[PDB]
């Protein structure tokens, strides 16, 4: 069922109880925890909070604890999956689901007696009816229902997506409580910024919920401050930005910023030997220096530094770059400290997703975790040369693909794959990552090519997991287009040609457009891929 | 004239309240005042300096830091002297044999990116430049006066507490009180710092190639 009121039906319930929350190793989670852990802690609610990363690890942390917790939270999975099937409950436990995956699994819509869903009902869903998925002339009427439902389902389940972060959700119930610090409303701002840089959601969506967001900011502000009188310097300050795409700006050179923006690097082409010649005209067009272009931000000239914003606009508009200015949001403590919403994301995400062979997945989640927190600055800031690095490693990996030419199209769709012992291949070993690697080079591969018709096509991409068990990930991204909705059929389709072909596939992780292969199985999973896009 | 003054003294003051109230840290664990303790801890081991960072005075007012980076030579005086009165102020009383104030030397560091011996062109005179390189040669310590008192030699008559300016540029004695040259500086009444002139070789990496290491 979907729960109506978070407030009464959900939080005062829990409230008086012992808690369980399972959290997926994603910064939306990591900021709904941040959020939902301020409001426990401000009630006194004795919960635990146990990270996971795949159905096999929710799997067994809930064999672990199902015994003394009745009342359980899922944040960022098992609104995709039938959850009383993998998890196998006693008719007594309760778990509410806090997911922003899409679309949601019927079943766990029509349990109205354990499934509750903490999503919101005006999201954009598309659930059938009841009748149509739950139950001679009367045996073929019968039949007929059934190529219905298959029918139906088949059309509901096909294309998965995203909703409204959870971070934001978990914001709502604050607010609706009324324990609404500014700090929530940051870890609510970084949620979404979240989905954005990952390309979870469409750029309607994002603007959307940056207006919602916007009120929250301004009320904040408006809390206890106004333009007469003022706050201390060290309190936190959030401020609706109208500011560049470019990654981690105000704490690089503007020259490495041009360079690893997914963005200006598929423009630019700057993997390839002309690319840089290409930099330096826009750079010339703007009138920078170049010594202080590849000078650090913060020692940047502030003569430079007073209308850059327009500069880089109005010369990204007749350079083509449409699109380079972006609505967003920063936060200001202290003297000294100053991010971006995407600052954080990218600093957190490469905490979590850091290729340290150090301690389990597990010890990097707390990293990432405890770096969203003001009294561990040290580590957001650890994180942040972390994401320099990713940054770097990524570009260095794009220009590999592209210049050997390893992207390669196979008909309906684009095939890459990373070999074992290539540079920084161990950086994208793990899944997400992976992800978000191939989405920005399957971006810098249609800024690339002259075909209009590869232009169009999506993206499939593997890379090694195990040797010892002779496995690799695989990933497919939809095509990358201006207008598109952010929605992919690679889950069923990966499904699909798994079963057809009887391979070996590991289902674990969320996103169901992520799966692990034994390796040998790679061909004819791939052949039937193949068949099947058609 | 009275309006360069005020300007001198609203600088001088400007540095002072940022000596006065920069902070590090976050209200969730607690600041601590960065260069009032180093100035207070300095003072009382007598080490008489600090060492500002220009990134911090950047970020508690850029105005000042882009006023040091372009006219150092100007405004680092009148940051030693912001230094000296908030040292004053924030270690007084000081015990018997402490009463006189010591001056401060205002040392200063940045995370900017260096530049390097032959990007050294004209237009970076009088600037602040931040270069590396390699120690090849070290001069002994020698005295530089940076006040002097002179007296004429015939009637005996003394100007004290003259200014001397910084660095490795000197001072043009009057020629008016008696003789065209009627001074001499007094060995005595004279306060002086040490000094030391250094040879800064380029670094092997920076040499381009085929060049001999310049040094500076
Ligand atoms: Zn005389």
């Amino acid at each position: 069922m979907f729960v109506s009121d978070f407030r009464k039906e959900f939080y005062e319930v829990v409230q008086s109880q012992r808690v369980l929350l399972f959290v997926a190793s994603d910064v939306d989670a990591l900021c709904a925890c941040k959020i939902l852990q301020a409001l426990f802690q401000c009630d006194h609610v004795q919960y635990t909070l146990v990270p996971v990363s795949g159905w096999q690890e929710l799997e067994t942390a809930f064999l672990e604890h199902k015994e003394q917790f009745h009342y359980f939270i899922l944040i960022n999975c098992g609104a995709n999956v039938d959850l009383l099937d993998i998890l196998q409950p006693d008719e007594d436990t309760i778990f509410f689901v806090c997911d922003t995956h899409r679309p949601v699994n019927v079943v766990n819509v029509y349990n109205d007696t354990q499934i509750k869903l903490l999503i919101k009902q005006d999201d954009d869903l598309e659930v059938p009816a009841y009748e149509d998925i739950f139950r001679t002339m009367r045996r073929r009427q019968r039949r007929e229902w059934e190529a219905r439902r298959r029918d139906i389902l088949f059309d509901y389940e096909q294309y998965e997506y995203h909703g409204t972060s959870s971070a934001m959700v978990m914001f709502e119930l604050a607010w609706m409580l009324s324990k609404d610090l500014n700090d929530m409303l940051w870890w609510a701002i970084v949620g979404l910024t979240d989905q954005w840089v990952q390309d979870k959601i469409t750029q309607m969506k994002y603007v959307t919920d940056v207006g919602v967001l916007q009120r929250h900011v301004s009320r904040h502000n408006h809390r206890n401050e106004d333009e007469e009188n003022t706050l201390s310097v060290d309190c936190t300050r959030i401020s609706f930005e109208y500011d560049l795409r470019l990654v981690l700006y105000q704490h690089w050179s503007l020259h490495d910023s041009l360079c690893n923006t997914s963005y200006t690097a598929a423009r630019f082409k700057l993997w390839s030997v002309h690319g840089q010649k290409r930099l330096q005209e826009f750079l010339a067009d703007m009138g920078l220096p170049l010594k202080q272009v590849k000078q650090k931000f913060q020692a940047m000239d502030i003569s430079l530094k007073e209308n850059l914003r327009e500069m880089i606009e109005e010369s990204a508009n007749k350079f083509g770059m449409k699109d380079m200015r972006v609505q967003t949001f920063s936060i200001h403590f202290g003297f000294k400290h100053k991010f971006l919403a995407s600052d954080v994301v990218f600093a957190t995400m490469s905490l979590m997703e850091s290729p340290e062979k150090d301690g389990s997945g597990t010890d990097h989640f707390i990293q990432a975790l405890d770096s969203l927190s003001r009294s561990n600055l040290d580590k957001l800031y650890h994180g942040l040369e972390l994401a320099k690095k990713q940054l770097r490693a990524t570009q260095q990996t794009i220009a590999s693909c592209l210049c050997t030419n390893l992207v390669i199209s196979q008909g309906p769709f684009l095939y890459c794959s990373l070999m074992e012992g290539t540079p920084d291949v161990m950086l994208f070993s793990r899944p997400a990552s992976l992800s978000l690697l191939s989405k920005h080079l399957l971006k810098s591969f249609v800024c690339s090519t002259k075909n209009r018709r590869c232009k169009l096509l999506p993206l499939v991409m593997a890379a090694p997991l195990s040797m010892e068990h002779g496995t690799v990930t695989v990933v497919g991204i939809p095509p990358e287009t201006d207008s598109s909705d952010r929605k992919n059929f690679f889950g069923r389709a990966f499904e699909k040609a798994a079963e057809s072909t009887s391979s070996r596939m590991l289902h674990n992780h969320f996103d169901l457009s992520v799966i692990e292969l034994k390796a040998e199985d790679r061909s004819k999973f791939l052949d039937a891929l193949i068949s099947l896009l058609s | 004239a009275d309006e360069g003054q005020a300007r001198k003294s609203q600088l001088q003051r400007r540095f002072k309240e940022f000596l006065r109230q920069y902070r590090v840290g976050t209200d969730r664990t607690g600041f601590t005042f960065k260069y009032r303790d180093e100035l207070k801890r300095h003072y009382n081991l007598g080490e008489y300096w600090i060492e500002v960072e220009m990134e911090d005075l950047a970020s508690f007012d850029e105005d000042l830091a882009d006023y040091l980076y372009k006219q150092p030579a100007e405004h680092l005086q009148l940051l030693e002297e912001a230094a000296k009165e908030v040292a004053d102020e924030v270690t007084r009383p000081r015990p018997s044999g402490e009463e006189v104030l010591q001056d401060i030397q205002v040392m200063l560091k940045s995370d900017a990116s260096p530049s390097s011996i032959r990007s050294l062109k004209s237009d970076m005179m009088s600037h602040l430049v931040k270069i590396p390189g390699i120690i090849i040669a070290a001069s002994a310590v020698r005295a530089k006066a940076t006040r002097i008192s002179i007296q004429c030699r015939s009637c005996r008559n003394t100007l004290t507490n003259i200014a001397m300016r910084p660095g490795l540029e000197g001072y043009a004695l009057p020629r008016k009180c008696c003789p065209l040259d009627p001074y001499f500086i007094m060995p005595d009444k004279c306060k002086c710092v040490d000094f030391q002139t250094l040879k800064l070789q380029e670094l092997p990496d920076a040499v381009p190639h085929g060049e001999m290491p310049r040094h500076m």
